[PDB]
RNA sequence: UGUUAAUAUCAUAAUCAAAAUUUAUUAUUUAUAUUAAAUAUGUAUGUGUAGAUAAAAUAAGAAAUUA
């Protein structure tokens, strides 16, 4: 794991909105599915999201379905509940992927990026070789060299 | 065919570190070579900062030399042969004609009339067959003759 | 590898043959080619983009 | 004391990669074990064709000059003392035109001109 | 386009006040250069601390075995000689030959500025408080 | 040389006051930001930092898997499978009228930063501790995964009659 | 047209020694290497009472002290 | 659809154990009439029963038979289809059957000496040749399971990349002029002993030092298993010298014993037939420099490329070529292989994208190879799958990943049927074995499939009428 | 062969394509080649642009 | 929107090197590896952090409150 400097915190909604660019990054959906097929877990969530985004990509170059001029307006919050179920599906999936990687990194004994919490080894985030001698979120002075996380037998 | 990133990225506003975004000159671009074009901190534009790590064409030239370094690494790694200057009399027959130089004629065929249009610029000869040529008169052959694999021989490969 | 550029006369071999550095010398004589001698061997880069 | 300080004194001819000063018999693995590991090894060096090995291929190089070959491991270029092209970028012919954007031309000749 | 106003006169004697100002400025540069070369060459000849990172293999192996035993049993004198500086350290590693290419591909080395602190430092404030008057391009302790 | 022990005019010059704050205009203070992560809520901090898994890590994991699988070990396996059965049950259809609130318009300019600032500062507070839209707990039945670490096939000497 | 001493040589891509001839590179001087094995082994069995680890530096690896 | 009135059949093998929740594999494996499934986990068959009528079909190994017969692990990528829930399923290819018959002659090689010489063409064992994209290391693992189900002493080298490309190399302690493989061989002793504890407990030493330096209270090695136990059950860094001692004298034992049949199976002898990624350490590392300014030293200043160590310069390969090249050991059989796990090179190469690199753990080798000119072994050509073995292997994948739920499950109405999923897999692989194993995985992102929407239109068009 | 299967609906595709009997040469098509072939070919093509003896004796 | 074709009647201000920031109308390179060619920027580590502000529906992938 090379990238160990600081990272930018983006919410799931915008991490998903990047659509088929990185959210439905097919080669990233695949490479996280490989973590699941290694660990021996069912890929129910990532496969659900892949189905949804395959639909969305197939029906991105197309126009929405026509609205009717209803003062009573039902289509609106119905398509709203539809979208926000898709969104909640993807929020769950986002969390599953993050959890599996931050656990598999404690299993491979590999260090995560800076202040990337891994509850497999340390209840707080991994701070080490940082652009600041203070904790980026706790404001705790860093040890030199980077703090050590796993055992020493490799 | 190469899924590497050959081009230095356009000098634009600051690519942050999130999903789909690294530092424009982090440790992973060109195997850590962006260390030679990276500067640290929100540089004071007027007074600090090296004027040649802000331009696009010079940083791209550096990156091009580094890509060429890579091509040279893999190319010279790809050699299990060396170029041994054999006189004309002793070289095996496929190297006894007018072989035009590099980039001179079409990359010439070994021999058409013998069912081998194999690159004679890319034909490799083994010491243990050119032994009679080079160090023929040097006593005991420093390598043994080659042990061959018999394909008419009735072994497990012929379903017995 | 750190190899000494060696060149054996057309007289030492038990078959004489015109050797390639001598041919280089004949060519830098005919077409007045400067032979830069500080030319290191590890820098045979070609311009891939070109 | 010119060689005591490697990077101060660079002739307008001096060129890189700056070759290191040679040890005794670093040539191959047979000679390496013969002099360096097993001083009593049977074979003097890898039995050599009496002919010419143009190791440095195809670069014809000055004999009697201790040279390197183009490296193999992608580490040594990262870990050499090779600089990056900092100042302007010249080519002895292109330098007439002074830049890409202001590319000069004497006559309006075609770019695919097949000179006789 | 309004007609650019002429710069007013420089003033009285200021040509010589700038004379004396720059005079004692290069005067001050005398000592600044002296002290800065002092600090840079002590930085140079000082045995530095580890350039690698102990967060990756093969430098995550125990400080007793593997590449560490090779480091103690072939290069333990050379590193102390050449002052642990990351550049000569990595080149002695390139010439140790029994690690292959790994001294780049698998080895993780500290950043340029985490690498140039002297031997055995334990603070993170060292790099961020090194003296800012020694114009060493950060090549001082 | 002989550096004068008194300085005439150069050292007397007005002190350029150091930049007070950090960041844009060197004015952005030292106080918490939208970007701060939380270590008290979930195994994945919220908001998380972007991680990136590589094929190096996929292979290291595959090799770790061969070892922990051929060492008879299945405990970290069943831990994996339980931390999977925690978060991978289908979350309920949202109640009709439940929607992520967009930032209300007609306060800031269209290109403002407070619009995305409120979005991030609400998506932070909506932690996994606040995920009430998915089934989690001892109140959930799982008709799709296996109930006890005894139904896993590595302990297959248990279901035999 | 003056003689073979001017006939220009050929460039042959003479392959490096293959595996069939690289396999003999472990048995070259097998007799002497195994003998110095049998002797160094006795010095090593001795040394294992002197230090925690017996490197080949004290067996067949040699350096000038200064 | 017969989910409640489906009952689970009993547990007798691991493949009987990995049945997924009926809801997960429900529509995947149709339950038809007591109602039972159409597709089933394949039977854990023993090789002593495996014969001409298991060819092109999938048998497997249970966790027990595997942990019994593969303690060092498997070869290159061989745990890729073996997540915990997956039954580790091997195909009975038409050349793997030839190898099983060869081993069937092995455990009586003495009576079948001329038999195997007719079968080996006097060439010591077989090297498995074929491109990147075949079943080489898995084939060798099948061979290893074969032999160890025949009670044969099997030296199974799981990867020659570990032996010639470790994290370090070293001078062999009792092998002047040579080297040994410290950590790869550290694992070799530990797992060869903990593998063949059966033969090596009754094994007795023939040409070994009975004056071994043993830590106080630790029992002197008298078996061949005691040798290795003393050899890897020790404190470091003493383990490195103990392991080179163990490699040399274990090879002397294995080249001295003439009676018990011995199987030796090496994954990737093309990475043994040439130079190791280690090179020779600098001579200025052999002389204890005195000072830096004036010594004529350019190791701290500049790197250089000292010549490369051929794999014949390690002690394990030392004894291995000592077994191959030295005849009069018609008891040992060298089933080695050819790995092609290097990075690609196709005219150019930029700087491979870190996050996107499926060959990072490939070896920066690029170098050629020739099965004939580079081996004493006889080449066994394991070409690519026919659509035959492709289809059988893939049915196993695509339906047992269901029956353990590792795949599509209750989302099965989205990815196509078998006869089109297989068409897609076999296109995207060109029947290549690896392309198949990875385009059964990249199946997630197949973004141009209409079988299910055309069938949904047929249902929401006819289920009106 | 696909050139032989009557994909047509109403009128009979007779005669069939005369290609309905072409051989298969992996040495001719598909176009497979190695990279030094590609490179030397193209750069030689490029450099030999000028070497035209426009006055042959044809 | 500076240099351009009819009003006269204060004064020579015009690059051939090395150059003096007050001028709103500007996208800086972010921690594995940091000075070799006309010389080429030594300052601003800090919870991505006040206020107000920039851009864009165009090969990328956006979806619903008309005057
Ligand atoms: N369970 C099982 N998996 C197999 C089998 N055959 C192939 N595979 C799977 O697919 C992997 C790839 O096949 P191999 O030929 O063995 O892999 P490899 O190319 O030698 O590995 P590398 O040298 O690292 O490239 C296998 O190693 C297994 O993971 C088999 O018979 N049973
Ligand atoms: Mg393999």
């Amino acid at each position: 794991n090379t990238f160990l400097t600081k990272s930018v915190a983006t919410p799931p909604i915008s991490v998903i909105r990047t659509g088929p660019k990185w959210w439905a990054d097919p080669e990233r959906m695949v490479r996280q599915k490989l973590m699941y097929f290694t660990l021996g877990v069912d890929q129910l969530p990532l496969r659900r999201t892949a189905v949804i985004q395959k639909d969305l990509h197939r029906f991105h170059m197309c126009k929405p379905p026509p609205r009717i001029g209803d003062t009573t307006g039902y289509k609106r919050s119905r398509a709203a509940q539809l979208t926000t179920w898709y969104r909640r599906i993807q929020y769950q999936e986002y969390h599953l992927q993050h959890l599996f990687t931050r656990h598999v990194w404690g299993l491979v004994r590999a260090y995560p990026g800076n202040t990337t919490k891994i509850q497999g080894k340390a209840d707080d985030g991994y701070v080490g070789y940082d652009s600041v001698p203070y904790h980026r979120y706790n404001r705790t002075p860093l040890p030199f060299p980077a703090r050590e996380i796993y055992g020493r037998r490799e | 065919i190469s899924t590497g990133v050959f081009d230095h990225l356009p000098f634009q506003h600051r690519r942050q570190h999130a999903f789909n975004t690294l530092p424009l000159h982090d440790a992973n671009h060109f195997g850590g070579r962006t260390a030679y074009l990276r500067e640290i901190g929100p540089v004071n534009i007027k007074k600090s900062g090296r004027r040649f790590k802000k331009d696009l064409r010079t940083v791209q030239f550096n990156v091009d030399i580094w890509c060429a370094q890579q091509t040279l690494r893999k190319r010279w790694k790809q050699r299990d042969w060396e170029v041994i200057e054999v006189p004309f009399r002793l070289a095996p027959a496929e190297q006894q004609r007018v072989i035009p130089e590099m980039y001179t004629d079409v990359p010439p065929m070994t021999d058409p009339e013998r069912h081998d249009f194999s690159n004679i610029r890319n034909k490799v000869y083994d010491r243990e067959e050119l032994q009679g040529v080079l160090f023929g008169a040097s006593g005991p052959l420093p390598y043994p003759p080659l042990q061959r694999i018999d394909r008419q021989a009735m072994t497990l490969d012929k379903f017995l | 590898g750190v190899h000494r550029v060696g060149y054996t006369h057309p007289s030492t071999l038990p078959v004489p043959c015109a050797q390639r550095w001598d041919l280089r010398l004949a060519r830098a004589r005919i077409f007045q080619e400067y032979i830069e001698e500080k030319a290191p061997g590890a820098w045979q880069l070609e311009d891939e983009r070109s | 004391n010119a060689s005591k300080f490697p990077h101060e004194y660079h002739t307008p001819t001096s060129r890189f990669p700056t070759t290191p000063k040679e040890k005794e018999s670093e040539s191959d693995w047979m000679a390496y074990t013969a002099r360096y590991l097993d001083k009593q090894f049977t074979h003097p060096t890898e039995p050599t064709p009496i002919y010419n090995v143009n190791k440095l291929w195809p670069m014809q190089q000055v004999p009697g000059k201790i040279d390197q070959t183009p490296f193999e491991e992608d580490q040594t270029w990262l870990l050499n003392p090779i600089p990056v092209q900092q100042l302007e970028q010249h080519h002895p012919e292109k330098d007439l035109q002074d830049l890409p954007f202001v590319n000069h031309e004497q006559f309006p000749r075609s770019l695919e001109w097949t000179a006789p | 386009w309004a007609k650019p106003k002429k710069r007013p006169k420089v003033g009285q004697g200021f040509h010589e006040k700038a004379q004396k100002w720059r005079d004692e400025f290069l005067l001050d540069r005398h000592r600044i250069l002296a002290d800065s070369l002092r600090a840079y060459v002590e930085f140079s000849a000082s045995k530095r601390t580890e350039p690698w990172d102990t967060r990756f293999r093969p430098f995550d192996r125990v400080e007793k075995d593997g590449v560490y035993v090779l480091m103690r049993h072939l290069m333990e004198d050379k590193f102390q000689l050449c002052n642990y500086h990351h550049r000569p350290v990595k080149r002695l590693f390139c010439n140790v030959g029994l690690l292959g290419p790994q001294v780049t591909t698998k080895a993780r080395w500290k950043p340029y500025r985490y690498a140039t602190n002297p031997a055995n430092t334990s603070k993170a404030e060292r790099i961020f408080q090194k003296d800012k008057t020694l114009y060493t391009h950060g090549h001082n302790d | 040389t002989a550096t004068p022990e008194r300085f005439s005019i150069l050292g007397t010059t007005h002190p350029k006051p150091k930049r007070t704050g950090f960041g844009r205009n060197n004015k952005m203070r030292s106080k918490p930001s939208d970007n701060v992560a939380w270590y008290d809520k979930g195994p994945v901090e919220w908001l998380p930092r972007p991680v990136r898994l590589t094929y190096d890590h996929l292979d290291q994991l595959r090799d770790w898997m061969m070892r922990e699988t051929l060492d008879g070990k299945t405990e970290e396996f069943n831990r994996i499978r339980d931390m999977h059965r925690e978060w991978s049950q289908h979350p309920l259809m949202p109640v009709l009228g439940d929607v992520e609130p967009k930032f209300p318009l007609n306060l800031f300019k269209q290109n403002h930063r407070a619009k995305r600032r409120f979005l991030v500062r609400w998506h932070k507070a909506n932690t996994p501790a606040n995920w009430l839209w998915m089934p989690r707990g001892p109140t959930v039945v799982t008709p799709l995964h296996h109930t006890n670490p005894s139904q896993y096939p590595e302990s297959w000497r248990q279901m035999v009659r | 047209q003056l003689g073979e001493e001017y006939w220009p040589s050929v460039e042959m891509k003479v392959r490096k020694p293959s595996g069939q001839s690289k396999a003999h590179y472990s048995l070259i001087d097998y007799d002497r290497i195994e003998k110095k094995s049998r002797e160094l082994y006795e010095k090593y069995r001795d040394a294992k009472k002197k230090s925690l680890f017996v490197t080949p530096m004290d067996l067949w690896l040699e350096v000038k002290g200064m | 659809s017969l989910a409640s009135l489906y009952v689970r059949p009993p547990v007798t093998c691991y493949t009987d154990a990995c049945e997924a929740p009926v809801a997960m594999w429900n529509g995947a494996i149709p339950l038809k009439e007591y109602v039972t499934k159409l597709y089933s986990h394949p039977l854990e068959a023993s090789p002593t029963r495996l014969s001409f009528n298991d060819i092109n079909s999938m048998y497997c190994v249970g966790n027990d038979e595997l942990m019994q017969f593969f303690p060092e692990g498997l070869g290159g990528k061989v745990m890729q289809l073996m997540p915990p829930g997956h039954p580790r399923g091997f195909l009975y290819r038409k050349e793997a059957h030839l190898l099983n018959l060869f081993i069937d002659k092995i455990q009586h090689w003495q009576a079948k000496r001329n038999v195997l010489s007719s079968l080996t063409n006097n060439r010591p064992g077989f090297i498995i040749d074929g491109p990147k994209g075949c079943g080489k290391s898995a084939l060798m693992c099948q061979v290893v399971h074969y032999a160890r189900s025949r009670n044969l002493l099997t030296l199974y080298v799981p990867n020659a990349k570990e032996w010639t490309h470790g994290e370090w190399c070293w001078p062999s302690t009792i092998l002047p002029g040579f080297f040994d493989a410290p950590d790869a061989a550290r694992f070799f002793l530990r797992y060869f002993a903990k593998a063949n504890r059966s033969t090596l407990l009754s094994w007795r030493l023939k040409c070994t030092p009975n004056d071994l330096p043993v830590e106080q209270g630790e029992r002197q090695p008298q078996n061949l298993y005691e040798l290795c136990e003393w050899g890897h059950q020790v404190v470091a860094p003493a383990s490195i010298d103990r392991q080179s001692v163990c490699v040399k004298f274990l090879m002397d034992e294995l080249s001295a014993e003439k009676k018990l049949p011995i199987v030796i199976v090496v994954d990737g002898w093309n990475l043994f037939s040439h130079d190791t990624h280690f090179r020779y350490p600098h001579p200025d590392f052999l002389r204890t420099l005195a000072s830096l300014n004036d010594d004529s030293t350019d190791i701290d200043l500049y790197p250089q490329e000292l010549p490369r160590i051929p794999a014949s310069r390690l002690g394990f390969v030392r004894g291995l070529n000592k077994m191959i090249l030295s005849k009069d050991e018609p008891n040992k059989f060298f089933f080695t292989c050819t790995t092609r796990d290097f990075k690609p090179f196709d005219g150019i190469s930029g700087f491979p994208d870190v996050e996107t690199d499926r060959f990072t753990n490939s070896l920066d080798e690029y170098a050629p190879y020739d099965a004939e000119k580079d081996s004493l072994f006889h080449p066994i050509q394991l070409g690519n799958f026919d659509e035959y073995e492709f289809r059988a292997f893939t049915r196993f994948l695509v339906n047992s990943g269901e029956l353990a739920g590792l795949g599509w499950g209750p989302l099965w109405h989205f990815s196509s049927d078998f006869e089109r999923k297989l068409y897609k897999i076999g296109f995207l692989s060109n029947r290549n074995p690896q392309g198949v194993i990875d385009h059964y995985h990249q199946e997630l992102v197949w973004r141009y499939e209409y079988q299910r929407t055309r069938q949904k239109q047929y249902l929401l068009h006819r289920n009106m009428e | 062969s696909p050139m032989q299967v009557q994909r047509d609906v109403g009128r009979s595709e007779t005669p069939l394509p005369c290609a309905g009997n072409i051989p298969v040469d992996r040495s001719q098509f598909p176009f497979c080649w190695k990279t030094e072939d590609w490179y030397e070919y193209e750069v030689a093509k490029v450099r030999n642009k000028r070497f035209v003896f426009e006055n042959t004796e044809e």
